[PDB]
RNA sequence: GGCCAGAACCAGCCCUACUGCAUUAUCCUGUCGGCCGGCGGGCAACGAAGUGCAAGAAUUUUGGGUCUUGGUGAAUGCUCCAUGGCGA
RNA sequence: UCGAACCACCUAGUAGCUGGUUCACAUCGAAGUUUCCCUCAGGAUAGCUGGUGCUAGUAGAAGUAUUGUGCGGUAAAGC
RNA sequence: UUAGGGAUAUGUGGCGUCAAAACUUAUGGGCUCAUUCGAUACGUGAAAAGGGUGUUGGUGGAUAACAAAUCCACCGGCCCCGAAAAUGGAUGACGCUUAAGCCCAAUUAGUGAUUGCCCAUUAUUCCUUUGGUAAGGGCGGAAACUUGGAGAAAGUGUAGCCCUUCCGAUGUAGAUGUGGCCUGGAGGUUAGGACGAAGCUUAUGGCGUGAGCCUAAGAUGGACCGGCCUCUAGUGCAGAUCUUGGUUGGCG
RNA sequence: GCGACGUCGCUUUUUGAUCCUUCGAUGUCGGCUCUUCCUAACCUAGCGCCGCAGAAGACGCUAAGGGUUGGAUUGUUCACCCACUGACAGGGAACGUGAGCUGGGUUUAGACCGUCGUGAGACAGGUUGGUUUUACCCUACUUAGCUGGAAAUUGCGAGAA
RNA sequence: UCAUCGAAUCGCCACCUACAAGACUGGAGCUUGCUCCCUCGAAGGCGCCAAGUAUAUUCAU
């Protein structure tokens, strides 16, 4: 019920008649597709890496499991643009199920108060709260 | 066009749902105790509460017996019942929900009333055009015999 | 966004007694009785017992669900201490030349020869709020609103004050006006 | 003849059940307390889905001539012969 | 009738200007651009387009990429 | 992006009424009250700083005391003012505000993997036309239960030689084709007519996509004329402040 | 109350552009007359506020509701004075308003003058004299009648404040 | 001159939908309003067609 499910992409950079084993960059992003998971891994290694998605391939996304279905607390570190005060990050910290839940909560709350979307909002440390 | 329930009978009313809520504070209604839901895919169901999480939203299960899962259900479909086991004056919200409802809190709301009308308007549905002759013989038995009632009491 | 804070309570001792009847509140008591509305958002009054709390509890909550919850706290306080203590209100005058009269008829007041103005200006009063004068000498200048309701007897202990105005003139000068002196709460054991 | 209704094979849109089919981790224990850290073996997959095979059977619509036939046991082959039902 | 009368004639004077130009269906189907013109309300010439074609034509094909291989000095940059 | 129809499905745009579609979605996440809220791009731009002691969000840094919590500074709007004209007045109208607004999502409801739903000259499929000179196959006598054709003719063109197959199909200026339409007349042929020709009338049908043709019936007409192949031209009219004739409105 | 320095929004009875509409004709300014509209308030109207004691001004806000003159010179708009007034505010309506008037200015054909030009003539320089057609049509308005009408002329169609 | 379209009907609707009394004695009743659906009520008993398979119900105010 709640979209934007949760993708473990990784990938090396086509290895590589230069380094010919370059290092493999795996990062897990939560998105609606896995088209959508690749769009924006390529986005990370274009940026964070230097890597076009030409010049490196996808080793194996992945679609991780689940958790136990029961509540809990989740702090979700995200960071969106916006003409409205450019590149902020922020905390939100929710309450929801799933880690799938809550960053989706996250997402409706910014495009609520800020209208940053999908595509300005990066997100870090989708963690838990014991307290 | 209108079905009715009097008074007021009501114009345009789709006969698959209503809008029966009316807001009231999370923690009075319920605390992990038990509820029903009216609204779901399976329909009328109870489940005790596992917890709350955040507000609208609740976890919602039953031990087994029922097919129904541990899951998230909305409170826009569950609504309490006076049948708890873990919310309000009982000291706390318990666990092992077998357990809490082999206290037959739910036993003894499924064999106790307001269950009795869950499947009265589950048996309107299965009842096929042989027991709806019964139910009409049956209606019109109690119809008349009131008009032979009321002539009693008219000679009273 | 929206959030839960606390709860409000009152203690309804003896002489005092509150009802919870179409969810508005009657008090009263042994000096005077009275009763009035009290609705807003997430606020339902809800009295417990006859005589051992008042409770208003409100489930949503933000800046202005929350700005108003306890000003009926404010506003049933009044009416339990009302029906037994009272509040007095008192308004003074000053003069230069002026030599004045006033009068107060029953139900009305009288304003004349006010700044000069050689007529009456009334002002309706409502049923039960009892007044004299202590013109007669030793005052000679005061007028003592007495009456049981916090906002029932403010109410027009307000409007003398908006009676009083001289308008197209330097004010600091020279105090012309019998004007609302001295917001206090005046109890008694004489 | 025109007006209908029903039926039957053709293809077509299809009703779709069970969904199997593999994978992946989910998850199986141990003693701890209202700030939680002291971890390991996959041997379980009915709420794992970025994923493979299904007709008999549901529907109106549209067109109707070179047919149909009988099953065998293996590791699918011999084959034979020449529309009806109303109303007007 | 007069900043050149009136009648008839040359005379149906000329007009790069204005108005109009009579049936159907079918098959296709544009251009306002080039150069030249006392040229810029027009022409001529190419292009666009139609018809008829001729001819051995998966080629002497391509508003496309690839591969190599040249070219360039705008953006950004730098003073 | 466009031949004539039917169906299936979409596009853009939408689904409170007008208005087909959520008969007001079991909608979900927040936001929003706005004394001219706000609400489809491009229409032209809507509102510019500025602040606050305002409603919601975030970061720097105290106290454990404000008058068991309470601060000192700002980032971010939704929103308040800043801001105004002249017929009455516009989201398109009503209207909506615990939305029918805004931003995100959804698509049968956390039960288990698809198309929520509505609209086209689009798409798919089905018929029908028509062109391509597009491919084929027959291009003179045989049978599947009832008729049609794998017997209708060696053919650009039709009432196609016959089937069936593919594909395309808009269009101003323009070009071109038509076994194509029509008027006057000629050379041929075939043929009508006082038992009623031309003409004329039309709720006279039919049939051709059309130009048009043919029929009927005239309480019309009275004496000429149709089809076909060639020939021929003073050959088709709604529109030229057309020309001529006649009528008409305004108009008793 | 504004003024250095400055800037930044919104302004047309604005200075000009633009060449989009009009060349088989949207008839030229100003008035007269009459109606309307707006507020950026001139007057009255409402408090407000000061070194606003009375007096009397002073600043401000709210309000388009009502009111806003008569003359002299000018074709004028504007301007200027005269005088009244509570004050004589600022605008739109195709620079409101000619099938309404006027015809003073633009205004051509006559004529004179100034400068210019060899000359014919030119001047957006001055001066004088110089057409002002048509509603009998449709609507608008204004009054004046008549008659139908509830499935707003129809079904029998059925709803009584 | 009517042949019609329409297709539950009310002395149990139809002040009120909600009171009164539970952070644990139930209240409910100011009610899923009745009744209607093939012989006035459930147990029978009874005639029906040829109106010849659908065709506006060949009914009914
Ligand atoms: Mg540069
Ligand atoms: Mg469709
Ligand atoms: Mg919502
Ligand atoms: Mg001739
Ligand atoms: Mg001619
Ligand atoms: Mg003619
Ligand atoms: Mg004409
Ligand atoms: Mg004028
Ligand atoms: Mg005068
Ligand atoms: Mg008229």
């Amino acid at each position: 019920k709640p979209h934007l499910r949760h993708y473990q992409v990784v990938g090396r950079e086509s290895p590589s008649e230069k380094n010919p084993e370059p290092t493999v960059y795996k990062f897990e992003v939560f998105a609606p597709n896995f088209v959508v998971a690749k769009s924006r891994f390529w986005r990370m290694m274009r940026v964070k890496n230097k890597v076009k998605a030409t010049h490196g391939d996808v080793l194996s996304c992945k679609v991780v499991k689940d958790a136990k279905l029961v509540a809990r607390n989740y702090l979700v570190d995200i960071a969106y643009y916006s003409q409205r005060c450019g590149y902020t990050r922020m905390v939100k910290e929710f309450r929801d199920v799933s880690k799938t839940g809550a960053v989706s909560q996250a997402y409706h709350d910014l495009a609520s108060r800020h209208r940053a979307r999908y595509h300005n909002i990066e997100v870090l440390n989708v963690k838990s709260i014991p307290d | 066009t209108d079905a009715y329930a009097v008074p007021l009978s009501p114009l345009l009313s789709c006969a698959q749902g209503i809008a029966l809520c009316i807001m009231v504070k999370s923690h009075y209604i319920c605390a992990g105790r038990l509820v029903r839901i009216l609204r779901g895919p399976r329909q009328d169901r109870v489940g005790v509460i596992v917890d709350i999480v955040d507000a609208n939203r609740v976890l919602v299960e039953n031990p087994e017996d029922a097919k129904m899962w541990r899951h998230v259900q909305n409170l826009k479909n569950v609504e309490p019942l006076k049948y708890c086991v873990s919310v309000s004056r009982n000291c706390s919200a318990k666990a092992l929900k077998d357990a809490l409802a082999s206290s037959k809190a739910l036993e003894k709301y499924a064999k106790t009333r307001t269950a009795a009308r869950v499947e009265a308007k589950k048996a309107c549905a299965a009842s096929t055009d042989f027991e709806r002759y019964q139910l009409r013989v049956a209606r019109r038995s109690r119809a008349h015999w009131a008009r032979k009632v009321f002539d009693e009491k008219d000679a009273k | 966004m929206v959030k839960v804070k606390s709860l409000c309570t009152l203690q309804i001792p003896e002489g005092v007694t509150v009802d919870v009847k179409g969810r508005k509140v009657t008090v009263t008591g042994k000096r005077g009785t009275l009763t009035k509305d009290l609705t807003h958002l997430q606020l339902d009054l809800r009295v417990d017992k006859k005589n051992r709390t008042f409770t208003v509890i409100r489930w949503f909550g933000s800046k202005i669900p929350i700005a108003c919850l306890n000003t009926t706290k404010a506003h049933v306080q009044n009416m339990i201490t009302g029906v037994t203590k009272g509040y007095r209100f008192k308004v003074r005058c000053a003069y230069a030349h002026f030599p004045i009269n006033v009068s107060v008829d029953g139900q009305n007041i009288e304003v004349r020869n006010f700044l000069g103005e050689k007529r009456v200006r009334r002002q309706l009063v409502p049923s039960s709020v009892k007044v004299s004068q202590t013109d007669p000498s030793k005052v000679k200048d005061e007028i003592i609103f007495d009456g049981n309701d916090l906002e029932q007897v403010s109410r027009e202990a307000a409007v003398l004050h908006q009676m009083c105005l001289v308008k197209k003139k330097d004010i600091r000068k020279f105090l012309d006006g019998i004007y609302v002196q001295t917001k206090t709460n005046i109890e008694g054991m004489e």
